[PDB]
């Protein structure tokens, strides 16, 4: 059928007229298949003959499937489609099926042939011309234009979705407990009736659709459980992802390095535990998709991992509105994190994974902090709501790092578990001057030119040193002499520098760096007992700092 | 009751706002479904079709004294756009010297005039449901919408209608408007101010708009708070070059500082700890910028053309730092803000608390809104400011990484 409904006003960009294309000449077959596919859609009101008048055009094409002598009818679009005015956006999101509300009876329906039972607003149909070619160019070719939404047009997807909106509106406030889901072509249903009531709602609700141009499967026609839907398997009361296979093999590609990736990164919405950030670690520099890259041992037993959890089928729950969500994360190590989220201890509605910042100088502490954020983020988009925390970090560690650090930061309610490895701080800035401790002045410098570097440090008990650096910045220089001045120091340390880069750096506690460098520094600071580091103004009469930039800036301008 | 729309129009080559809406809880959907539901009703606003591809996002919130859901919808891509916004509001220089300064919802009057029918589709709107599960309900408006710049400048006229009689028996009270807002000051006692205001009210409520003691401020007692140099009997070599540091940043905002003399005393490879007694001449230097420091800071001064910045420090203990400036260190105003009893326990809360505070100074000082340096995760902002917003309107912000010293810098 075609849908009686009100058709969506369309119109061309603001300084644009209609597509002018002409027709590629034509196979004798192709032309064939064209006139009487064109014939059919002509005597179902989809297409219509037009005059002479219209100008547009857009060119036409017939190709057949294999294992089939039946041949299909292809509009390239591309021209219109740059004519086209912007249409809204179909949805934001697609629904994650650990936000499916458990229901005793679900059905799916799906809108049969989708885009061809909805109209097109009059006003744009003659912009929709196309032309059917005349064996070799003879004389005019047969020309016809839509009546309905074209397959491959950019608003298609958006006005049948308005469309079916607007069709399940009345049937939705009539019915305010039943659950559709809009996906596409797609509708799914659900209700808390026995099958009888249920039955009798979903065909009250078909002939709602028919009696308004949309044809669905009845009864018979209508898919069973598990459902095979975009990666996941549906089964009434718990999901999982579609059968994932680690392909055994002897020599991997870039390619296939990537693809398990990909399932490993989708498998872990409910396998717990995935690890990915080894093999993640091949992908960097690729510069290739079929050359093959060697596995690291570090590869081999991530892999391993990963396969030992996978072997296992794992399902996930459905979820209850009128209980609480509860979110539990751990350290899985380096830069690791995994949690999963349930409502009924262990019963997971899903699990993810978080491994971010690039090692741009963070601590267990901020990483954790980050991994709340996601997870929050995520819970809102799929429940509506922020889980209940439980997180393996001391109350007494969180309170003592945030109310110090200069970013704000909040946990939503969260609740200390003792799940080792357990968060913490691994070393602790002074924050006044250590008595009876060496007051070293550092300071470096770097040649921009040669790229030459000096590094080194003057103290108060008169000790003195200065290193030479090869291909060095400035940035590298302060921290290397910093590091030198731990190096040289012991137990008790003042350290004053002239780097607010370096004071930054340290002053944040990180326990992890992209930088060796950082990681020689951070390495040192925890063997200490005792650490202040002040910062004083570069190039002034500052008694030390004045002295180490002498033999540091001495041969390296 | 329609009358004659006044003509909008986007900037030359400038298109509609795209902005997608960020999540919502579900507390906050039912809340907007309610409501947008009943605005319809009322004409107000009228779904829309996926013809109209705009969007401006849209919150929830509740304002101070008040339990009951508000929309908040997030124009600031659309008034970006807009100006027209063309025939502005004057700013009035008396209204930062007011004794007494009481701020009025005024965003109620906006739902009698009607928006120009071919600009409508510039205020579309959704309101997302959970899990994707249906399609976002999308609305546009036929009446002048709350929290667009336009809203005011086209009420301009009615409003000053409003405010005449009021205006001509009160010829010393400064009345601004800005946004949703009304600006009302007095140098009146703290009595006849509110009694004044009441009476203000009651105009306001003969035109429909029921505009409830509101939040009052007193621009008379801000005073710029000083960068603050110590004071202390024994100085060691660190407590020398921390005010070294201090005053070397300062000298770039104030010009008559000096560092020479104390500078002097930091010479040699001494220990942090040592104690050093002061010259005289450093005594002197010292004193002498701490005067300085006292005093507002020569040379700087607002130009209208450019855009007002404001930079926040978190000082801990629920102490809070700003400084906003239009050319860094140039700072036109610089405030404290402390966590007043409740936020105990919340970093977002008072931040958003701070923010809120200077953005009204700000509308107070100069008729604009600053744009923010947030020293928070952008995500984590994102997820939380509306828990705690309770403005009609809504500044620009970016993220930033607080340069640890310029915490120091500002510390008091
Ligand atoms: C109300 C729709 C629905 N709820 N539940 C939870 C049952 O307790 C399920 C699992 C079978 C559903 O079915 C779908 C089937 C397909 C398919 N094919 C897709 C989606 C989605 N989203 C949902």
């Amino acid at each position: 059928p075609i849908s009686p409904i009100e058709t969506v006003p369309v119109k061309l960009k603001p300084g644009m007229d209609g597509p002018k294309v002409k027709q590629w000449p034509l196979t004798e077959e192709k032309i064939k298949a064209l006139v009487e596919i064109c014939t059919e859609m002509e005597k179902e009101g989809k297409i219509s003959k037009i005059g002479p008048e219209n100008p547009y055009n857009t060119p036409v094409f017939a190709i057949k499937k294999k294992d089939s002598t039946k041949w299909r009818k292809l509009v390239d679009f591309r021209e219109l489609n740059k004519r086209t005015q912007d249409f809204w956006e179909v949805q934001l999101g697609i629904p994650h099926p650990a936000g499916l509300k458990k229901n005793k009876s679900v059905t799916v329906l799906d809108v049969g042939d989708a885009y061809f039972s909805v109209p097109l607003d009059e006003d744009f149909r003659k912009y929709t011309a196309f032309t059917i070619p005349s064996i070799n160019n003879e004389t005019p070719g047969i020309r016809y234009q839509y009546n309905v939404l074209p397959q491959g047009w950019k608003g298609s997807p958006a006005i049948f979705q308005s469309s079916m909106t607007k069709i399940l509106e009345p049937f939705r406030k009539q019915n305010p407990d039943i659950v559709i889901y809009q996906y596409m072509d797609d509708l799914y249903v659900g209700s808390d009736l026995e099958i009888g009531q249920h039955r009798t709602k979903i065909e009250e609700l078909r002939q709602h659709l028919l009696r308004w141009g949309l044809t669905t499967p009845d009864k018979k026609h209508q898919k069973e459980p598990p459902f095979l839907w975009m990666g996941y398997e549906l089964h009434p009361d718990k999901w999982t992802v579609q059968p994932i296979v680690l392909p055994e093999k002897d020599s991997w590609t870039v390619n296939d390095i990537q693809k398990l990736v990909g399932k490993l990164n989708w498998a872990s919405q409910i396998y717990p535990g995935i690890k990915v950030r080894q093999l993640c670690k091949l992908l960097r520099g690729t510069k290739a998709l079929t050359e093959v890259i060697p596995l690291t041992e570090e590869a081999e037993l991530e892999l391993a991992e990963n396969r030992e959890i996978l072997k296992e089928p794992v399902h996930g729950v459905y979820y209850d509105p009128s209980k609480d969500l509860i979110a539990e994360i751990q350290k899985q190590g380096q830069g690791q994190w995994t949690y999963q989220i349930y409502q009924e201890p262990f019963k997971n509605l899903k699990t993810g994974k978080y491994a971010r910042m690039r090692g741009a100088h963070t601590n267990d502490v901020k990483q954790l902090t980050e991994a709340v954020q996601k997870i929050t983020t995520e819970s809102i988009v799929i429940w509506g709501k922020t889980p209940k925390f439980k997180l393996p970090i001391q109350k007494e560690t969180w309170e003592t790092w945030w109310t110090e650090y200069w970013q704000a930061t909040w946990i939503p309610e969260w609740e200390f578990v003792n799940t080792p490895p357990l968060v913490k701080l691994w070393y602790q800035l002074e924050k006044e001057p250590i008595v009876g401790a060496e007051t070293f002045y550092v300071d470096g410098a770097a040649n921009r030119e040669t790229k030459l570097g000096k590094a080194g440090y003057v103290t108060n008990r008169g000790r003195q040193k200065v290193v030479t650096l090869t291909d060095t910045t400035n940035q590298k220089t302060e921290l290397q002499a910093i590091y030198l001045a731990l190096q040289d120091s012991g137990l008790e340390v003042n350290i004053v520098t002239d780097s607010q880069y370096a004071l930054g750096i340290i002053q944040a506690q990180p326990d992890q760096s992209e930088s060796e460098l950082v990681n020689q520094i951070i390495e040192q600071l925890i063997k200490k007992e005792k650490v202040y580091l002040a910062w004083v103004p570069a190039h002034k009469g500052i008694g030390g700092n004045e002295q180490v930039d002498k033999l540091v800036s001495a041969g390296i301008r | 009751s329609p009358i004659e729309t006044v003509p909008v129009k986007l900037k030359p080559g400038m298109d509609g706002p795209k902005v997608k809406q960020w999540p919502l809880t579900e507390e906050k959907i039912k809340a907007l479904v309610e409501i947008c539901t009943e605005m319809e009703k009322e004409g107000k606003i009228s779904k829309i079709g996926p013809e109209n591809p705009y969007n401006t996002p849209v919150f929830a919130i509740k304002k101070k004294d008040s339990t009951k859901w508000r929309k908040l919808v997030d124009f600031r891509e659309l008034n970006k756009r807009t100006q027209d916004f063309q025939l502005g509001i004057p700013h009035p220089a008396g209204l930062k010297k007011n004794k007494s300064v009481t701020v009025l919802d005024v965003g109620d009057a906006y739902f009698s005039v009607p928006l120009d029918e071919d600009f409508r589709k510039y205020t579309a709107f959704t309101i997302p449901s959970i899990n994707n599960e249906t399609p976002g309900i999308r609305y546009q408006y036929n009446v002048l919408p709350q929290g667009w710049k336009g809203s005011p400048a086209i009420f301009q006229s009615s409003m000053t209608k409003i405010l005449e009689p009021f205006r001509k028996q009160n010829p010393d009270i400064v009345i601004y408007q800005y946004m949703d807002d009304l600006y009302v000051g007095s140098d009146l006692e703290i009595g006849q101010h509110r009694t004044k205001i009441e009476e203000l009210r009651q105009h306001l409520l003969r035109w429909g708009l029921t505009t409830p003691m509101g939040y009052e401020l007193h621009p008379d007692k801000w005073t710029v708070q000083p960068i603050v140099l110590p004071e202390k009997d024994s100085w060691t070599v660190n407590d020398i070059q921390k005010l070294v540091g201090k005053l070397n940043w300062a000298s770039q905002i104030y010009p008559g500082i000096k560092v020479r003399q104390l500078c002097k005393l930091l010479r040699g490879t001494k220990a942090l700890t040592e104690v050093i007694p002061l010259t005289e001449e450093a005594e002197l230097e010292l004193a002498e910028n701490r005067e300085i420091l006292k005093e507002p800071v020569h040379g700087v001064y607002y130009d209208p053309s450019k855009d007002l910045i404001a930079e926040i420090q978190k000082q801990g203990q629920g102490q809070w730092t700003y400084q906003i400036y239009q050319e860094p260190f140039k700072n036109l105003k610089t405030g404290k803000y402390a966590r007043m009893r409740g936020a105990h326990t919340n970093d977002v809360k008072q931040l958003t608390e701070a923010v809120q505070k200077i953005t009204t100074e700000s509308i107070v000082i100069w008729g604009k809104t600053p744009k923010f340096k947030l020293p928070i995760q952008k995500e984590t902002w994102e997820t939380w400011w509306t828990e705690y917003w309770q403005a009609t309107w809504i500044p620009e912000w970016e993220f930033v990484n607080t340069p640890p010293l310029v915490k120091l810098w500002y510390q008091l």
